[PDB]
């Protein structure tokens, strides 16, 4: 499955995975630390 | 290695300990004396801690012994861990000051001997006085050997010195530990162990203390 | 080469034997460079002469009864009317401060324009004791040794006063009254815990 | 090889002769910060200054802390000692910091110009003869001379291990100061009191049982 | 008291807005039973609202006449009056991450420039290389400064230019 993992390394798939990751990280940060208007913690 | 004595018969000793130092039984399981410079330092450190610990265990026991026998000192019955609170002609302040000045002198002399052997074998004032040439660091001799030893017997005596000194260092470690755990004097600990040795082990006392 | 400062320690190679006061004491190797060493040789004798005068004065002001060296300048503050041997002097702090600036500026500028001069025979050797001879070398050694002793003694003045608050002679009397209850170890300053 | 990770691939810039001479080289550079030899030199200097400063400061924290836990002193906690010392002082903290920044900027600018050109402060005529003793030594960060009174750097037998002891105790002390900071922010007590509370109940008094370090646990 | 802005802990419009939002939420809550899924949701929303207002008033935020928190962008006013966490601290917090992204992408470009087909290493990402560089880009400020001081961050006049320069 060298070719399949080459496909997963393509720009659109890697972009989808990375932005799902970034968006999920931000979403979980905003779930556990809701409404962060200022850096106070 | 060789057929020398060993702290563990049959154990493959490290090798850099080859009998040239007194009390060489190959015991270096941490390999602290692997480098010969560190070994040259640790030999003198062992000698010094040993001799001071021998003096210390003497000056802790024979006062305890002379007090339990029933002789009269002003400083009798005062524990070795309480002799600092004792009152003397001078406060401990001045005593430490004088002690540290005098020990600066003599310990820097000893250190000059260790750095450059054969250098501190002469007086500042009375140059007619000197220590005999050919001595080693840790074994000055001369006025430090007035009763006339060191003619023969010297390896036997160095082995004896370092054995008694290791025993005394262990004894002082034991004085500290026993006075911190039992809170009493060491010979009274001996007496409480000889009263009933089977109910006064360290295991027993430490289990009862928790 | 007069002395060793550490019996057994062989002397540094940058300290010449012809130097008055050479015991081979340069463990920091400050005088390894010859120009540095020349400046230091002049500054040592200067510090030492000034310290000899200073210790002589701090001892004479107290042995004669006019207080200690530390309390002498408290006429400028705490009032006025400077005194000398009991004779009050008609100079306030500003006048003598300015005259000292002027006079010492003239003197030390005349000394600095001379380059490195530490033994200026002539107007400073009227009684003719040093002509670069055996006696001159011996006397230079005596001068530098008394100067080193006086520097140590003035450092002792300062430290003993900062620790005790007494004068030199007052502290000496305290020590002679109780050599073991009155020393550097018995004040709560020099040794940290006691 | 004495690596930080025995099976790691050590970066090639820490295996060079110029880097294996540095004290405490265990191949730790996972971010590649010293791939530039000039940057590695500058960061070795930074490591040495941080390590010596941290050693001095952590000693001044926990040695008097241990001595006031043992009654020999009454030094306040390191996070309280500034207020206490400035309320007994002759000067406000502003003038103190100003004098300190001048006196430290002087010597640190001298050290800076010695880093820029090694052996440059020995330019004759700069100081008053003392510049002679400010050339440093062959190794940068190890100036010697007046900074070496006891002459322990003049061996070439204990020198590598002296270096190693310095850098290792210094890395340890840097970690110790970071730990002082974190333990104050997470416990509100002193470092020696933190050690005591851990030694009286290790399995329920640690960073896993404060509410700060592991909010999820 | 920076620009006529009152703290949100002392402003009455801020409390009015809090109670207004809570009144909206409870007027929605009155329609459902005690513990419904909508009731649970609205109670959680009310708790989040109260917590948000408490946490904004606790953070020393300044409020206007409308009772809304206003941020202080100026360093010097933010650091004098304790408003550095509003715009000043998150400024460097952002710049760290943005330089992180840029430095990592830059290092990836420079690393794939060496290959025979650098273009196919850009549509098909070298994921191990990219992850290595993403992990070691945490020290991007120091590495960027040291690359700036060597003169190797910038290209010289080998860049291409139009005919009138
Ligand atoms: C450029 C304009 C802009 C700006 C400045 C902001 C700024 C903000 N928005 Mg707004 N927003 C914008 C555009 C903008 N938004 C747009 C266009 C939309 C419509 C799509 C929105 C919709 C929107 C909503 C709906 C919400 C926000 C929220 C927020 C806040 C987010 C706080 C947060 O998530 O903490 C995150 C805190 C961090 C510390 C994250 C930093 C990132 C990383 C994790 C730091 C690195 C740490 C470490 C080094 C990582 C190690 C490696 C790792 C892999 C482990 C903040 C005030 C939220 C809020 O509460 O506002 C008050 C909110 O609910 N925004
Ligand atoms: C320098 C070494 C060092 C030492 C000896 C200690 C020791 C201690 N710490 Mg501190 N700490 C350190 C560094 C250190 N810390 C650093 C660098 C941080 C920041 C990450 C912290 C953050 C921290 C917090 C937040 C808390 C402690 C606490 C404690 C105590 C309980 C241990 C614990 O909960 O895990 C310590 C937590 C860690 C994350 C481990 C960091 C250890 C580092 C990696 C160095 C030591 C590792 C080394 C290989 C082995 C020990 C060396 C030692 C023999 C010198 C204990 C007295 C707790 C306490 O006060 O309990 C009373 C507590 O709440 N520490
Ligand atoms: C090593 C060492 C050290 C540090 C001490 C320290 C002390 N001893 Mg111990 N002692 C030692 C070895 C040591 N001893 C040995 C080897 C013997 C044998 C003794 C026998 C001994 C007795 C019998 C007593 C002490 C006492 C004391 C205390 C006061 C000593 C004094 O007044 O100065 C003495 C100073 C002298 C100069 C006299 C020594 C004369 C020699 C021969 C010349 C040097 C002090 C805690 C006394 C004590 O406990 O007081 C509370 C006490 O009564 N010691
Ligand atoms: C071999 C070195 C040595 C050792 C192991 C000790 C050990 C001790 N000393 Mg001593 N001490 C020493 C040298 C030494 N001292 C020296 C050189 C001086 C100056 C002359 C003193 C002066 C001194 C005083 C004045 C006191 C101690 C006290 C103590 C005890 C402190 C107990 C504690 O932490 O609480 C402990 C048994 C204290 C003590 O015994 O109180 C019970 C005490 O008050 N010491
Ligand atoms: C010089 C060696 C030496 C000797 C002869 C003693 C003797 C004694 N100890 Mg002490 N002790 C020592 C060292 C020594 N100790 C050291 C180094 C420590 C620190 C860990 C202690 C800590 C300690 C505690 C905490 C207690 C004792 C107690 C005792 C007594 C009972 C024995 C016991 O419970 O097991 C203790 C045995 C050990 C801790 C093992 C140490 C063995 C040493 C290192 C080597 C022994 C040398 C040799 C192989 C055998 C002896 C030969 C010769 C002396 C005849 C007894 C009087 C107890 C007591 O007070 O009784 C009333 C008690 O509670 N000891
Ligand atoms: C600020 C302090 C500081 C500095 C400047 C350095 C600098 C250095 N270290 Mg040292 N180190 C330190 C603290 C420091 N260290 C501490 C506290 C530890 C114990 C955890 C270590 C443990 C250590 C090991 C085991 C090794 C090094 C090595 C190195 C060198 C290569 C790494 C490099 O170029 O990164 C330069 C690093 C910096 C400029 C620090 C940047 C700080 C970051 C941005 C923040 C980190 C915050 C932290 C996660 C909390 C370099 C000279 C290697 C070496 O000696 O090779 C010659 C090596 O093998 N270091
Ligand atoms: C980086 C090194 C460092 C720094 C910045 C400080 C800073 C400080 N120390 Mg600490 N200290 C240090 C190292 C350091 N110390 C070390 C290595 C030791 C052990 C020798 C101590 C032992 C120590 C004690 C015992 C005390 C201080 C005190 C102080 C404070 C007053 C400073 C002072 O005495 O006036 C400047 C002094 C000059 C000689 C100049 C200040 C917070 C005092 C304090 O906390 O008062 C509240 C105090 O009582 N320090
Ligand atoms: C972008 C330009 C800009 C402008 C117009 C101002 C405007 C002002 N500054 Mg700020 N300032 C800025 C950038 C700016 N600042 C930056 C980049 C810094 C460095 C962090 C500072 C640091 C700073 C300080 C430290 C102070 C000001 C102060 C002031 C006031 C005079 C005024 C409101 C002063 C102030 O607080 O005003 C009351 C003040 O003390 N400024
Ligand atoms: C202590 C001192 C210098 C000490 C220097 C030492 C130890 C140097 C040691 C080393 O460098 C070497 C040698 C070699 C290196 O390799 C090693 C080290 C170790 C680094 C100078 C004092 C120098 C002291 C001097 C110059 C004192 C002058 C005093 C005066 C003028 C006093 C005046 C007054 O007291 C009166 C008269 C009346 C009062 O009322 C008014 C006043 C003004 C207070
Ligand atoms: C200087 C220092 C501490 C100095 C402390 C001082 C002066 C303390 C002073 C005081 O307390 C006293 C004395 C008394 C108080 O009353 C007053 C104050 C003033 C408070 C700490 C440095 C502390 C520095 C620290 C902790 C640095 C840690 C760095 C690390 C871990 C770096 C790791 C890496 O960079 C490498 C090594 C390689 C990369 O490839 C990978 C990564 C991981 C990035």
């Amino acid at each position: 499955m060298k070719d399949f993992t080459t496909y997963l390394s393509t720009a659109p798939v890697i972009a989808t995975i990375w932005f799902t990751f970034t968006a999920g990280l931000l979403i979980e940060i905003n779930r556990y630390f809701p409404d962060p208007l200022v850096f106070s913690f | 290695d060789a057929a020398l004595p060993s702290w563990m018969p049959g154990a493959d000793l490290p090798g850099y300990l080859n009998g040239t130092l007194p009390g060489d039984f190959g015991f270096d399981p941490l390999y602290l004396g692997q480098d010969p410079v560190k070994l040259k330092w640790y030999a003198q450190a062992e000698l010094m801690n040993a001799r001071f610990a021998m003096l210390a265990v003497a000056g802790i026991l024979v006062p305890e012994l002379l007090s339990n026998i029933g002789f009269s000192w002003p400083g009798a019955g005062v524990a070795w861990y309480d002799a600092g609170k004792f009152e003397y002609f001078a406060p401990a302040s001045s005593l430490f000051g004088v002690q540290m000045l005098l020990f600066a002198w003599v310990e820097i002399r000893r250190y000059q001997d260790f750095v450059k052997p054969g250098s501190a074998n002469q007086d500042p004032i009375f140059t007619n006085n000197k220590l005999p040439d050919g001595n080693e660091p840790g074994y000055p001799g001369g006025i430090f050997d007035p009763f006339g030893w060191s003619k023969g017997d010297i390896k036997s005596l160095k082995l004896k010195e370092i054995k008694n000194g290791r025993l005394a260092m262990l004894a002082f470690a034991g004085f500290i530990g026993q006075a911190y755990t039992t809170g009493t004097t060491p010979l009274k600990n001996l007496s409480t162990h000889l009263a009933d040795p089977w109910s006064t082990t360290v295991w027993q006392n430490d289990l009862a203390r928790l | 080469k007069a002395g060793n400062w550490l019996p057994g320690s062989d002397a540094p190679a940058w300290l010449p034997d012809d130097l008055p006061g050479n015991y081979g004491f340069d463990p920091l190797s400050l005088g390894k460079e010859p120009a540095s060493l020349k400046r230091f040789t002049e500054s040592e004798v200067i510090h030492g002469r000034w310290a000899m005068l200073g210790v002589a004065g701090s001892l004479a002001v107290e042995l004669l009864g006019y207080g200690n060296w530390y309390d002498a300048p408290l006429w400028a503050v705490n009032g006025g009317k400077a005194t000398w041997f009991g004779i009050e002097v008609p100079f306030d702090l500003n006048a003598l401060l300015a005259f000292e600036f002027v006079a010492m500026a003239a003197a030390e500028g005349q000394r600095g324009d001379a380059g490195g001069v530490v033994y200026p025979g002539g107007a400073f050797d009227p009684l003719g004791f040093a002509k670069d001879s055996s006696k001159s070398g011996e006397l230079k050694l005596k001068e530098i040794k008394n100067g080193r002793l006086a520097m140590v003694a003035f450092l002792g003045f300062v430290a003993q006063h900062a620790a005790t608050g007494k004068g030199p002679i007052a502290a000496l009397g305290e020590h002679l009254a109780n050599p073991w209850g009155a020393n550097f170890a018995t004040n709560g300053i020099s040794v940290p815990f006691f | 090889r004495q690596s930080w990770l025995p099976g790691s691939q050590i970066p090639a810039h820490l295996d060079t002769p110029a880097a294996q001479a540095l004290a405490g080289n265990f191949g730790f550079d996972p971010l590649g910060l010293g791939k530039d030899p000039v940057a590695l030199r500058w960061y070795q200097q930074a490591e040495l200054i941080h390590c010596r400063t941290a050693m001095a400061g952590v000693a001044g924290i926990l040695i008097p802390g241990l001595l006031t836990k043992a009654g020999a002193l009454n030094v306040p906690e390191w996070y309280d000692a500034g207020k206490v010392a400035i309320e007994n002082s002759f000067a406000p903290w502003g003038s103190l910091l100003a004098v300190q920044l001048f006196l430290c900027g002087f010597v640190e600018a001298k050290r800076w110009q010695d880093i820029r050109k090694p052996g440059s402060q020995g330019e004759p005529g700069s100081f008053l003869g003392f510049e002679a003793s400010l050339k440093g030594t062959s190794e940068l960060g190890y100036p010697g001379g007046p900074f070496d009174p006891l002459g322990l750097s003049k061996e070439a037998d204990k020198w590598a291990d002296w270096k190693l002891k310095e850098v290792k105790n210094g890395r340890l002390a840097m970690l110790a100061f970071l730990g002082f900071v974190a333990q104050k922010y997470a416990t509100g007590a002193g470092p020696v009191d933190n050690l005591a509370a851990h030694l009286k109940d290790p399995w329920h008094v640690n960073y896993a049982t404060n509410g700060v370090s592991l909010p999820f646990l | 008291d920076i620009a006529g802005l009152t703290p949100c802990s002392e402003s009455k419009a801020y409390a009015k807005l809090e109670k207004k939002e809570l009144k909206t939420l409870e007027k929605r809550l009155k329609q459902y039973e005690a513990d419904s899924a909508p009731a649970v949701a609205l109670k959680a929303t009310m708790e989040r609202t109260k917590a948000r207002f408490a946490n904004y008033a606790k953070a020393g935020l300044l409020c206007g006449n409308d009772g809304l928190p206003h941020l202080i962008a100026d360093p010097g006013l933010a650091l004098k009056y304790g408003h550095a966490g509003e715009v000043f601290i998150p400024t460097f917090g952002f710049l760290y991450v943005a330089g992180y992204i840029g430095y990592v992408g830059r290092q990836y470009l420079i690393a794939v420039k060496g290959e025979a087909k650098p273009t196919d290493k850009e549509i098909i990402i070298d994921v191990p290389l990219a992850t290595k560089l993403a992990w070691q880009g945490a020290g991007w400020p120091l590495a960027a400064v040291q690359e700036l001081q060597r003169g190797t961050l910038l290209e010289k006049e080998e860049n291409i230019t139009v005919s009138p320069r």
